[PDB]
């Protein structure tokens, strides 16, 4: 089990093992939940070909840092930001500490980078619980491979 | 069925061999055929309903441009290329904006998205150094395939755009008119397939309109703001480029922080004593001077123009004639500027009006439109009802006016006047004018007395000054 | 109704999030008039009462109202605040430890009362807020929290440990519920 498996084939694929199936809890409505897509809003908005996006700083600047930033700014609740690396973590938000002077957000976030230490963690996730926009699963940012995974 | 359908070419007309019988034309006229003008191939929504169609056997298949690279446009003109993508040449032809919004970037980008062998009609060098200047992303190896094809030289397969040309006809080198039959329509004397028209309201005059007519012309695309002149030829221009995709751009979507919001006037001016004598005696080209030089709507015109150079706005008035222009311009100790003005003079006073806080009111006469990186400002006054276009009038203010600041985001921060004389011809221009500009969106009202000219110096304080203006204008 | 007396010391948010244009008007504007309607309806339903009335704007506190039994003051201080409106963040603390100073004094058989309308996510306080909301619950000072749109788990706290009015808003229908709810009489 995992929780969600419902299309069901991937575990019989690494299996090579066909199981008996079953789905055993009674579901709640899809309401109470909402998972959007974002990509751009009018023609002009051609910045995210990503065709290098580890490179490709057009992109970056644009609707990656600035839609985080209108997103945030405008939903004000407690949001975690999850990264494919660390090096987009570190060029998206300008942060305290930035990797240049040309980086494209400006805003009160926390930091979740390598070197951890579990009590440093639980900090951060004491603010975020706390009060305010920042903190661990807070105005944050984390990668999503990372730690932040185990949750509270 | 149309597998051996024949299809040709005979001095300005297409005539089509054992026929297929198509919808919407005249049988047997002459012949057992089908004969149209040239100029009719663009009605294929005709055929396109009766779900009919037909194949180019003509073809010749060399090489295109593919112009790859993409840019940005504003959220209007993206939304009218997206149209156009939409619509398809059965329902497209003409697109409608300002002189000074980004139609040079709609030419590039409409070459660029319709991709085939094209040729570019303009109006003058400058307007192809501008396009040259927006086209620098797309230039194939930015400078070493770029050229000016027109009365000096041609070379290389791009240029301005794809390959540029003027409208004229003076002679063998004016090129567009002279080059009518060598080169341009994919399906007959195939070379070429695209027409890119700027200035597109140039073309449906008297000789012009054979250039257009004279050919099948596969794809056609018109760019304007002026659109036609007083006389409206503008039932010819969706038979000769295709009908009209797109006309808005109000700025009512461009409010806050955006561009202006213009407070539009007109002003009727009373008519003060021996003007209108000599008005309604004289029936000559000389009537149209009493008018604009009445001295109590001069009165008005300097009244206006102390206003706004108290507030410090910066303002442009128009004069429709030379010497309207330094008969206002002199008497008002404004500079002015006009097509004997030299460069050297008028870089100085354009960049003296833009950037010193001494130099706040301009006069300028027709030279601007059409053509003159007209300055920035915040008012606009025309002297007269003139004779060249209420569409021209719109282009015109929408090309100069912006917002002053502080103030960037309410009902009006920026001003236009036309002053009339009552009880003359100057009248007639309003009723269209007025239903044109609120049709284009504008708030506009009439202003038909001013009892606070009655308390300040102003000109024309007397009856015998006025007499000294009267005696120089009947000369 | 008769049977005893109540102090409530009304705080409101004057941070620059309650210029917001997403409850009437704005915020602000939709707050006080409504919260001028529940004066009246609470002084008729609790004719022998007290009110006072504080702020917290520009990261610090204000007495818009001091602590009285005539209704007149606190609708004419509601009136008076909206013309100079709301910028700035919270001061939370410094706003309890005016409304505790004052709540202290009151005697034994009589309530004590915070109603807070809170449109913001923290507040700007250096000092240690929860030895403030130990103290509260010793003094049997009752705060409230009626917040816009927002959860944010301190507040949410110190409304329950004080004694369990924590409540959201979403319309000025809403709030009008919300307000006369409060305007309801204590047991005696």
């Amino acid at each position: 089990t995992s929780g969600t498996l419902s299309p069901l084939d991937i575990y019989p694929k690494i299996l090579d093992f066909h199981p008996v199936t079953m789905a055993t809890f009674t579901m709640t409505l899809a309401r109470v939940c909402l998972c959007p897509m974002i990509i751009g809003r009018g023609n002009d908005q051609v910045a995210i070909s990503s065709k290098f996006e580890t490179r490709e700083d057009i992109a970056v600047i644009r609707n990656y840092g600035n839609l985080l930033l209108e997103m945030s700014a405008v939903v004000p609740d407690g949001i975690v930001a999850f990264f494919t690396s660390y090096q987009y973590m570190e060029s998206t938000v300008a942060s305290w500490y930035e990797q240049g002077i040309l980086e494209n957000i400006q805003r009160n976030k926390l930091l979740f980078i390598e070197t951890q230490d579990g009590a440093e963690t639980s900090v951060a996730l004491e603010k975020y619980q706390e009060a305010c926009e920042n903190g661990r699963g807070a105005i944050l940012l984390s990668v999503a491979r990372g730690k932040v995974s185990e949750g509270i | 069925i149309p597998m051996d359908l024949f299809d040709f070419y005979e001095q300005m007309d297409k005539d089509e061999e054992e026929e297929e019988e198509t919808q919407t034309v005249s049988f047997e006229v002459k012949q057992e055929m089908i004969e149209e003008l040239q100029k009719r191939c663009i009605h294929l929504e005709y055929p396109l309903l009766a779900e009919y169609d037909f194949r180019n056997d003509s073809v010749n298949p060399d090489i295109n441009i593919d112009l790859k690279p993409t840019a940005v446009l504003r959220p209007y003109q993206e939304k009218s290329l997206r149209k156009m993508f939409g619509n398809g040449r059965a329902r497209s032809g003409v697109i409608v904006l300002p002189c000074g919004a980004g139609k040079s970037l709609v030419g590039v980008t409409a070459a660029c998205t319709v991709r085939k062998r094209c040729l570019v009609l303009g109006n003058s060098a400058v307007s192809v150094e501008q396009w040259k200047a927006q086209f620098k992303m797309w230039s194939t190896i930015d400078d070493s395939q770029i050229c000016r094809f027109t009365s000096d030289a041609k070379d290389k397969p791009i240029g301005c755009s794809v390959a540029i040309s003027t409208y004229s006809m003076l002679g063998h080198t004016t090129k567009r008119s002279w080059e009518a039959e060598r080169v341009m329509e994919w399906l007959k004397t195939q070379e070429w397939g695209l027409m890119i028209l700027d200035e597109v309201h140039t073309i449906p005059a008297k000789m012009f309109r054979r250039v257009l007519t004279i050919v099948q012309a596969h794809c056609k695309l018109g760019l304007t703001a002026t659109l036609v002149r007083e006389d409206d030829k503008i039932v010819d221009l969706n038979f000769l480029i295709g009908p009209k995709l797109y006309e808005a751009n109000w700025m009512e979507l461009q409010n806050n922080g955006y561009i202006a919001k213009v407070q539009c006037a007109e002003v009727w001016c009373p008519m003060s004593p021996e003007f209108y004598r000599e008005y309604v005696a004289i029936k000559t080209k000389k009537r149209i001077l009493l008018y604009t030089m009445n001295p109590n709507k001069f009165r008005a015109c300097q009244f206006l123009i102390k206003f706004h150079e108290r507030r410090n706005d910066k303002i442009i008035v128009f004069a429709d004639n030379v010497f309207a222009l330094k008969e206002y311009a002199i008497r008002l100790n404004k500079p002015y500027i006009y097509g004997p003005t030299s460069q050297g003079e008028r870089m100085q006073i354009l960049q003296n009006f833009k950037h010193n806080p001494k130099i706040n009111t301009i006069f300028i006469s027709k030279v601007g439109d059409t053509s003159f990186d007209l300055p920035e400002a915040n008012v606009l006054i025309q002297i007269s009802s003139h004779g060249g276009s209420r569409r021209q009038e719109a282009q015109r203010l929408g090309r100069v006016l912006r917002a002053k600041k502080g103030m960037v985001a309410e009902e009006y921060n920026a001003f236009f006047y036309s002053l009339v004389s009552q009880d003359t011809q100057e009248m007639a221009y309003s009723t269209k004018r007025q239903r044109f500009l609120v049709d284009q969106g504008y708030s506009f009202k009439v202003i038909t007395k001013l009892a606070g000219m009655e308390e300040e110096d102003l000109a024309f304080s007397t009856k015998e000054e006025q007499q000294q203006l009267l005696q120089k204008v009947l000369a | 109704r008769l049977g005893m007396m109540r102090h409530l010391y009304v705080v409101v948010d004057g941070s620059r999030t309650m210029e917001d244009q997403d409850l009437k008007p704005n915020r602000l504007t939709c707050t006080l008039k409504l919260l001028e309607y529940f004066v009246e309806e609470y002084f008729d339903q609790n004719p022998i009462s007290q009110i006072g009335i504080i702020v917290t704007k520009s990261k610090r506190a204000e007495k818009l109202t001091e602590l009285s039994g005539n209704p007149r003051k606190h609708i004419t201080s509601l009136k008076k605040a909206v013309d100079m409106t709301c910028h700035g963040e919270p001061s939370l603390y410094n706003s309890l430890s005016i409304a505790m100073q004052t709540l202290k004094h009151m005697p034994g058989h009589t309530s004590r009362e915070v109603l807070i309308i809170f449109s913001s996510l923290t507040t700007c306080d250096p000092s240690n807020i929860y030895d403030l909301i130990k103290t509260l619950k010793a003094a049997k000072i009752r705060v409230s929290v009626i917040g816009l749109s927002a959860e944010v788990r301190v507040c949410t706290v110190l409304a329950r440990e004080t004694g369990g009015t924590y409540h959201v808003i979403l319309d000025e229908s809403h709030y009008k519920e919300l307000l006369t709810h409060h305007v309801s009489p204590p047991p005696a």
